[PDB]
RNA sequence: AAUCAACACGGGGAAACUACCCAGGACCAGAUGUUUAUGACUGACAGGCUUCGGGUCUUUCAGGAUAUUGUUUUUGGUGG
């Protein structure tokens, strides 16, 4: 366990995953959401985002 | 100590995790959404469900399983968290509740006709202008094929969808294949009930 | 009587402070923590004791020793029934029993 | 799994005291409340479930372990405590 | 006496306009003297298809942030009472100057 | 993925991780259903083997039931 390669500023750090997804394919870091897009768009209306 | 941006987004992200949590606990109690009140030191949350007795049985032990699960997750202090419950009047017209009734049946091997026209009758008699029920996936054959059962009338377009139309999507895993359940329910406007204003289609002329 | 020595250990394991191994029981005495360090009638009369008595003097104190080996083992939660060999009590209706062995 | 002994007790006490422990779904993740790797509470949690001492509910990459009737009777046997004896208070 | 600022923030405008009415209403009762900040559109522009298939179409998700600032001279006694609205998705930061 | 409706598309601007692929070397996340307190299993200094080493090996100290052997099958899988 405790993977020894550093991962400070790195794509596969554990912060960088989609929180819901657990996967990192297509991540939204802006406004500190840290959520994958497919994962995002299922549950965007709950967060208070809306189409206009 | 946050920005004016982040206090909105943290509270949004709080709510959506909280709501996906209380899908998976309160399936038996019959969940119907919630509201979150945020204060710097105090948090008050209204859970809403049909079977309010099923909480209060065993002198309110079931709520204290949930309340610790919230408290330990976000590491909030007790006293500073303040959960209530409040009952659903008219279970007929809430979408998440009636989804669960159609989920309850199709596990226990009722035909899909009879499962829909159970709830689609129960919605309309309770008090609603229309409702639609879709049961998408694999019954009988190797190909999947779509049932759609509708009554009343059901508005699909514009802004006026968002105000009037309640809806709820889900799925049932089975021995054979993954079905999808899907129930849209349109409402009547009340005079200041619990929508207020009428549709932008309709107008009413006074009598002379 | 030695039936009520089992009532002492049943709680001590869950007290909970415990030493089972000869090695764990030695370095319990040396490092200055154990209160009440037990042995039995097992081999070889003085071999256990010299390690203990020699061992026992540095830690200080002695405790009543229960014979048969098996009796010490049964109370500890050992069976699914191996010899206790030695029993160690450290740190510390349990307080009702131990007025025999005293504060 | 090999756990160390001292960390093992203060998990099963944090289980027994609270009733619900939360742990990140992700393994090799530092754990709050009790500090350790997040493999440690997670893998013991599914051991209890098989025996049937707790219920597992999983949401948003977080695992919740709500402790049932049998596990309350078990952990009095383990820690050696009188009955009554957590977070079912009213 | 430490002329105090409220700063009222919201996602939704109807839920805001209740709280502004109350916190302006209560300065009528207490009689404390009473003194719109520009709103943000947090536009996040995700590709709406999951896979790489199909014509590249993009949903636009504006979260809106309405923000108002009342402020007044008030003596710590009177201000404790006014602060205590409680609405969904509204915030009120109190700020001493 | 292959006319439009594949080909600055998979938000796919891959130095590592991401990563599935290739060459070496570790780990058990082997859940739950005969051995062992007289040590079941576990951790490591220096110097050898060695890409680099408590993977192995010559020494020999540190811990303490969280077990071992066989039988069941969980769980995990960017496998189809």
């Amino acid at each position: 366990f405790v993977p020894k390669h550093p991962r400070d500023n790195a794509k596969g750090s554990v912060e960088r995953s989609c929180r819901i997804c657990g996967k990192r394919r297509g991540v939204i870091r802006q406004y500190r959401l840290n959520i994958c897009r497919r994962c995002f768009r299922e549950r965007a209306e709950l967060l208070g985002f809306k189409k206009y | 100590r946050c920005t004016k941006v982040r206090r909105i987004i943290e509270t949004g992200l709080f709510y959506a995790e909280l709501n996906e949590l209380l899908t998976r606990e309160l399936t038996k109690e019959g969940y119907g959404g919630c509201e979150v009140r945020q204060t710097p030191t105090r948090t008050e949350i209204i859970i809403k469900a049909a079977n309010t007795k099923e909480f209060v049985d065993n002198h309110g032990r079931r709520l204290q399983e949930v309340r610790m699960m919230i408290q330990k997750r976000w590491r909030l202090k007790e006293d500073s968290l303040e959960i209530f419950i409040d009952r659903i009047q008219r279970k007929g017209l809430s979408a998440l509740n009636q989804l669960e009734s159609l989920r309850y049946k199709l596990i226990a091997r009722i035909p899909a006709r009879r499962a829909a026209y159970s709830i689609i009758r129960f919605v309309m008699d309770a008090g609603a202008r229309g409702c639609e029920v879709a049961i998408s996936g694999k019954l009988r054959g190797a190909r999947a094929s779509t049932s759609k059962y509708k009554e009343g009338y059901m508005v699909k377009s514009g802004d006026v969808t968002k105000q009037f139309v309640t809806q709820a999507v889900g799925h049932i895993p089975m021995k054979q294949a993954t079905i999808g359940i899907r129930v849209l329910i349109m409402l009547a406007q009340d005079p200041s009930g619990i929508p207020k204003e009428s549709q932008p289609d309709v107008i009413k002329v006074h009598e002379a | 009587m030695e039936t009520v020595i089992e009532h002492g250990l049943h709680q001590i394991n869950l007290s909970g402070n415990v030493a089972k191994g000869i090695r764990c029981t030695i370095k319990a005495i040396l490092k200055g923590k154990a209160r009440l360090v037990l042995l039995a009638d097992d081999c070889e009369n003085k071999d256990y004791k010299n390690l203990v008595a020699g061992l026992c003097k540095k830690h200080n104190v002695k405790l009543q020793a229960v014979e048969k080996k098996e009796l010490l083992g049964r109370a500890l939660g050992l069976t699914h029934q191996m010899n206790c060999g030695a029993c160690a009590i450290i740190r510390y209706e349990l307080d009702e029993f131990r007025k025999a062995f005293d504060p | 799994m090999y756990m160390p002994t001292a960390i093992r007790r203060r998990i099963l006490r944090c289980l027994f005291e609270n009733g619900v422990l939360c742990v990140s779904d992700i393994q090799s993740g530092t754990h709050e409340e009790l500090d350790c790797l997040n493999i440690y509470p997670y893998q013991i949690g599914r051991a209890f479930v098989t025996k049937g001492f707790c219920i597992k509910t999983y949401a948003w990459s977080h695992a919740y372990y709500t402790l049932t009737d049998k596990g309350i009777e078990y952990l009095r046997n383990y820690f050696g405590l009188p009955a009554n004896a957590p977070a079912t208070l009213r | 006496v430490q002329k105090i600022r409220l700063t009222i923030t919201s996602s939704k405008l109807p839920n805001l306009q209740r709280v502004v009415g109350n916190l302006m209403g209560k300065l009528k009762k207490g009689n404390l003297e009473v003194r719109p900040m520009p709103r943000r559109r947090l536009r996040i522009t995700t590709r709406r298809a999951p896979c790489g298939n199909g014509t590249e179409t993009y949903d636009h998700f504006e979260l809106r942030i309405y923000k108002r600032v009342i402020d007044f001279q008030g003596t710590a006694e009177a201000v404790k009472q006014v602060t205590q609205a409680l609405e969904p998705d509204v915030h009120v930061e109190v700020s001493v100057i």
